[PDB]
């Protein structure tokens, strides 16, 4: 395991700061205005009822 | 002219509720937004 | 992160600062006026009645 053209380390934790990025930004955008809602696309039966 | 006023009054009770959480919700995002600008700042530290 | 030339999570909040302000503007221009159509940019029926 001496190769150079693929860093699998680097994709794992690239990966796993991505998927981070989308929490985060939905906890900044709750912040911001006020809604758990949101015109929320996680789920429509909140935002009907 | 009772019943003209429920038409158009103030509603202080109200009012003042809605200025407060309009007041609050925004300097919570202010607050956020100035945690935002320095989420690319860590590329930065991803060069060197 | 990945993506320096956008940063969409700020976007977000500005625009719902902007979103914020109109509702602001709006409760501190009736708080100061005695009344609550301000200019019949509310629905117009309550102003002609």
């Amino acid at each position: 395991a001496q190769v150079i053209n693929t860093n699998s380390l680097s994709l794992i934790t690239q990966n796993n700061i991505n998927k981070n990025q989308s929490a985060l930004s939905s906890s900044i955008e709750r912040l911001s205005s006020g809604l758990r809602i949101n015109s929320a696309k996680d789920d429509a039966a909140g935002q009907a009822i | 002219s009772e019943a003209q006023s429920r038409i158009q009054d103030a509603d202080y009770a109200t009012e003042v509720s809605n200025m407060s959480k309009a007041q609050i919700i925004q300097q919570a995002g202010n607050s956020v937004l100035a945690k935002a600008n320095q989420v690319p700042q860590q590329v930065l530290s991803l060069l060197q």
